RNA sequence: GAGGACCGAACCGACUAAUGUUGAAAAAUUAGCGGAUGACUUGUGGCUGGGGGUGAAAGGCCAAUCAAACCGGGAGAUAG
RNA sequence: CAGGUGGUCAGGUAGAGAAUACCAAGGCGCUUGAGAGAACUCGGGUGAAGGAACUAGGCAAAAUGGUGCCGUAACUUCGG
RNA sequence: UUCCUUGUCGGGUAAGUUCCGACCUGCACGAAUGGCGUAAUGAUGGCCAGGCUGUCUCCACCCGAGACUCAGUGAAAUUG
RNA sequence: GAUGUCGGCUCAUCACAUCCUGGGGCUGAAGUAGGUCCCAAGGGUAUGGCUGUUCGCCAUUUAAAGUGGUACGCGAGCUGGGUUUAGAACGUCGUGAGACAGUUCGGUCCCUAUCUGCCGUGGGCGCUGGAGAACUGAGGGGGGCUGCUCCUAGUACGAGAGGACCGGAGUGGACGCAUCACUGGUGUUCGGGUUGUCAUGCCAAUGGCACUGCCCGGUAGCUAAAUGCGGAAGAGAUAAGUGCUGAAAGCAUCUAAGCACGAAACUUGCCCCGAGAUGAGUUCUCCCUGACCCUUUAAGGGUCCUGAAGGAACGUUGAAGACGACGACGUUGAUAGGCCGGGUGUGUAAGCGCAGCGAUGCGUUGAGCUAACCGGUACUAAUGAACCGUGAGGCUUAACCU
């Protein structure tokens, strides 16, 4: 099975109307280090909910 | 359908899952904190925490039964000599899953899992 | 007659003293509280709106809370309407118990059947499986032909195909009422009713004989 | 749940004797033939027991007139009038389904001798 | 649970030993016959000097099945083999004069009272 | 201790089915299958050349090529 | 690139065996992963009662399977 | 090898255009382009029986590999 | 510069010239059972033996085993027996190469779906302030089969044999829906037995691998063979048909005026979907009551302040699920895991003691272990926030109030 006519650039754009990425709504701010992080994820320096959970 | 079924397949056969969680449980009690994917971490709870509950009653029967689940005497020794007494008063929930970033190689959701009493005094041994 | 909203507790059996096992479905029917009465003047049709169960105050929204406060009843886990037959009168805030079915012999139970997800034509429409051997190539559980040649040149609407199965409203009619336990809010009907354990059921007297 | 188990415990018999797979029991059931109701005995080996509270059951096997017969009883049914253990057998398993393939001397069961 | 091509033992003394169900009577597309159902049979094996001979086509009533019967209280009564009783092709009366092995009370009907009265044991 | 003897691995083969069929593969894989001391199989080297070779013979094979190979030439053959 | 490629070497336990299973010496995890646990396809496991009713056809599957001893028909070219 | 033809009769089956036995009316057998037999042999053709079974009545569940979602890479036939 | 060609399988759909069931007229219709014609398409409408077969014959059923259309429906769905290539053979024809709807044995069935269609399931925007619910029902779909026995009644009818209409009751087959209490299947996540081998130093005890190594049982879930329910009654308008009154036409006449009956068809009644029903409906509840500037001065633009109801996101998840969606829950917390207790399953662990030369047996012991189950329990993980969504909601007219 294969196309009988070349689909247009218009049809191609309509199909991709749902391919748009959804940016992260908002980052959480740690209460101790004040860093930004994904909610429910530890920070880049190992903080989570105001606690140094990993020492690296 | 999947109604009321439990346990993840993790894209492995049964014998591979059993071997993997046996190794992963041994690594968890040896280092007290490891980093793995979030699905593997959640299933590891149903493996390692029953071992800690088993290690609360020291006996040759429990030790052998724990050895059958881990196949490592160094692991069994630490379970009954360290982790047993350390969790003698805690009623379940010996682990803690902390979500972290995504693995660079495949964008897998990673997570730390650690024993709850891995405090600043663990550096003694 | 109006009906009641209950919860499917599960299935068990009742042994009759003459040695007959009756498979029953236990339906927990707590007090149904009338929250709104509709009439021909204001709404164009006669019906009552009832609620049942309880709900945590932190989970009810202000629009819903104001609706229950208007009636003066505690918030339940949902709202259901029942068309009133000619002669039935109810007041808002009035509570209706399971003993309404004291003399009812047969009921119709409505619920949401258990969801099977995406189901093939064999499971969903009882299609016949093609040959498992004798040369069959990758076509064991496929539906086979779905139409005729060029003359229709299309697939007719309503063709039986694979798709979502279950998880829909289903009514079982004319179920015998085995026992009405008013003091325990229980209603035992003979047979099986749609839905899983813990799902909401709507029990009405049998519209047929 | 608390609701259903409450409905079941008020229907269960309180005097069902204890028996194990391998014991030969004599079950007496109620046979209704119109205006009469007599007790018909059914003696054989217990080859399976299903413990489910009210839904408990057990299946008895006997060789009747050369034909092997198995009957599954609902232990809490009012049809089952009484249950009596004749002799206690000594088996290692919980389901004696292998007895279906044996007969005569091959289907013998050691007495528990307790 | 007897269907076509099923081999049954004979529970009477009419002379047949093995019969094969060739039709489940009493309804279009009817699939199975339980205890108490009439079936059309052919005789696959008979004794040398019985009342019937190999090849005859008769009717029979099923009296024992491995699938078993279900009682109103949920009990089951299973047997070790399937057995039937040969009936006259048009009169529906038993051909033999004796019945071997037990039967069930599903046969308790005026149509098969002759079989119930002759059975060594009714279950 | 005979055998174009028997059963059966290597080895040689290719009977059935499924898979694959823009393949992992321009002929395979998987499970079974035949022969397996012989008219056996295999390595290295050699010989036979195109109306010719070779063929336990299928018009089979002769470099993924065959009712007349391939390459160059006649050649821009001829084409109602 | 699941193909093809001659010769040499030949550990242990079980086994008739270079079959097969599990291992040694030694070498590898096959150059995308992570989840999910729909239909459907592929490769498998189990199956009530029935047992070829399937089908062009028992196709496929299931089944049989070893050693010792007992025993073994028609027919026969006297070997089977 | 027989068109008529599913010839006729017998056997097998509850039922047999196939099969086996016979008949002879050989459309259009026939004696080294061999006739008729024939033990053994056959991945040969047809037919029957036992065993066996998801082949089927009539499908059910389960274990794996895909399908599906996320990240990376990234084709093809076809196309006024 | 290709429209794959028989039959089967799967899946159908329409016609009515109706096979069954329903309603009738006539009968050389006593009854039963038929014959024939009219109306009627709602539903239903065999399994096997033989053959490639369609067909047909045969066996045995059934209320019946309808006739046709649909590319002799259906190969980008399956099959490949037949037909239809290359091999080979027979009969036959031909000197021969070869040939034969004559026969015989053998003989590669490709395609990842762009569009239409169809089955499902979402996103967007709309519906005129926003939001959360509950509905109305325009419209659409599903469903509609039937046997047998008993009573009426051995009555009506009939010489007898035989044997009813109408009406009522029970119980089946096929089909459909739902469910898992029971009976079972499965249950590579539970327990046990056991073969070979390797390992844990060794014994003992375990683990790995051998299809889950092979097996025996089996929880939850899923499920049929399991067990509940369904097809209706009723109503409206009718078909063929039967009529009442009744002229045209002193009579007669079912019809012309008028009136009454009349079928599984039609419209309802039953079940499901359903306000994108743009003709975008209704009801209830909830939320928002700040400034200021510019300009071409309007359904205008801008700044500051403000951010509600609610939503989404994220997390724990679900008998919900391909993904979205849908549901529950997020410390004022039982959402998941763990833990505790129970249940269930398996069947008397290990260790020790005793007996025995030993294999093993006995006692401790219905022991030990026990997945998805039940009841509990904040031990672990579900975070303070942030984000989206605003600030009283056009014009005209009419009835009401000011």
């Amino acid at each position: 099975a294969v196309q009988q006519n070349k689909p247009t650039r218009s049809k191609r754009g309509m199909r991709r109307s749902h391919d748009a990425l959804t940016a992260v709504t908002s980052l959480s701010v740690d209460k101790t280090s004040g860093e930004k992080h994904l909610r429910h994820h530890i920070t880049a320096d190992g903080y989570y909910r105001g606690r140094k959970v990993i020492a690296k | 359908m999947r109604h009321r079924k439990s346990g993840r397949q993790l894209n492995r056969n049964s014998s591979h899952r059993q071997a993997m969680f046996r190794n992963m449980a041994g690594s968890l009690v040896r280092h007290e904190i490891i980093k793995t994917t979030l699905p593997k971490a959640k299933e590891l709870r149903r493996v390692v925490e029953p071992l800690i509950t088993l290690a609360k009653t020291d006996s040759v029967a429990n030790r052998r039964l724990a050895f059958a689940r881990t196949r490592d005497n160094e692991i069994v020794a630490k379970l009954f000599n360290e982790l047993g007494p350390r969790f003698a008063s805690r009623a379940g929930g010996y682990t803690r899953i902390l979500k972290c970033g995504f693995r660079a190689g495949d964008n897998a959701p990673m997570a730390y899992i650690e024993l709850v009493d891995r405090s600043e005094k663990a550096e003694a041994a | 007659m109006i009906g009641l909203v209950g919860k499917k507790v599960g299935m068990t059996r009742i042994f009759t003293e003459d040695g007959v096992s009756i498979p029953v479905t236990v339906i927990e029917v707590e007090a149904n509280r009338v929250t709104q009465v509709k009439d021909l003047a204001n709404d164009g049709y006669r019906a009552i709106q009832v609620t049942t169960g309880a709900k945590k105050a932190n989970r009810v929204t202000k629009p819903e809370a104001g609706h229950f406060a208007k009636a003066g009843v505690e918030a339940g886990r949902g709202l259901w309407e029942f068309r009133l037959a000619e002669g039935e009168e109810f007041t808002v805030g009035q509570s209706i118990s399971v003993e309404l079915f004291a003399d009812v012999k047969k009921v119709d139970v409505t619920g949401t059947s258990k969801g099977k997800g995406f189901a093939g034509t064999v499971k969903r429409w009882n299609f016949r499986t093609q040959d498992a051997t004798h040369g069959n190539s990758l076509s064991h559980r496929v539906p086979g032909s779905i139409g005729q040649n060029q003359t229709p040149g299309k697939v007719f609407k309503g063709k039986k195909m694979a798709g979502q199965m279950g998880n829909e409203r289903v009514t079982v009619q004319s179920l015998d009422v085995v026992r009405v336990d008013a003091e325990r809010n229980l209603l035992l009907v003979k047979g099986a009713v749609p839905g899983a354990t813990g799902s909401d059921l709507i029990v009405k007297p049998a519209v047929k004989a | 749940s608390n609701i259903i188990k409450q409905l079941e415990q008020e229907q269960m018999k309180q005097d069902v004797p204890s028996f194990r797979p391998g014991d030969t029991v004599e079950v007496k059931v109620w046979v209704v033939e119109g205006s009469k109701k007599r007790l018909q005995a059914f003696e054989g080996v217990v080859i399976a027991i299903r413990n489910r509270g009210l839904h408990s059951a057990f299946t008895v096997r006997k060789i009747s007139n050369g034909e092997g017969v198995e009957r599954v009883f609902q232990t809490h049914s009012p049809v089952v009038d009484s249950i009596s253990v004749k002799r206690r057998g000594a088996v290692r398993k919980a389901k004696l389904y292998y007895l279906r393939e044996r007969t005569g001397k091959a289907a013998r069961i050691k007495e528990r001798l307790n | 649970m007897i269907q076509e091509q099923t081999m049954l033992n004979v529970a009477d003394n009419s002379g047949a030993r093995r019969v094969m169900c060739i039709k489940v009577l009493g309804g279009s597309h009817r699939r199975y016959a339980g205890v108490g159902d009439i079936i059309k049979i052919t005789i696959k094996e008979a004794i040398p000097r019985g009342k019937v001979k190999k090849g005859d086509v008769l009717k029979a009533v099923v009296v024992r099945t491995k699938k078993g019967v279900r009682r109103p209280d949920g009990s089951v009564i299973r047997f070790d083999g399937n057995a039937c009783v040969l009936l006259n092709n048009n009169s529906e009366q038993p051909i033999g004069t004796r019945i071997f092995g037990p039967v069930t009370r599903e046969l308790r009907s005026e149509k098969f009272m002759k079989i119930i009265s002759l059975a060594p044991e009714v279950l």
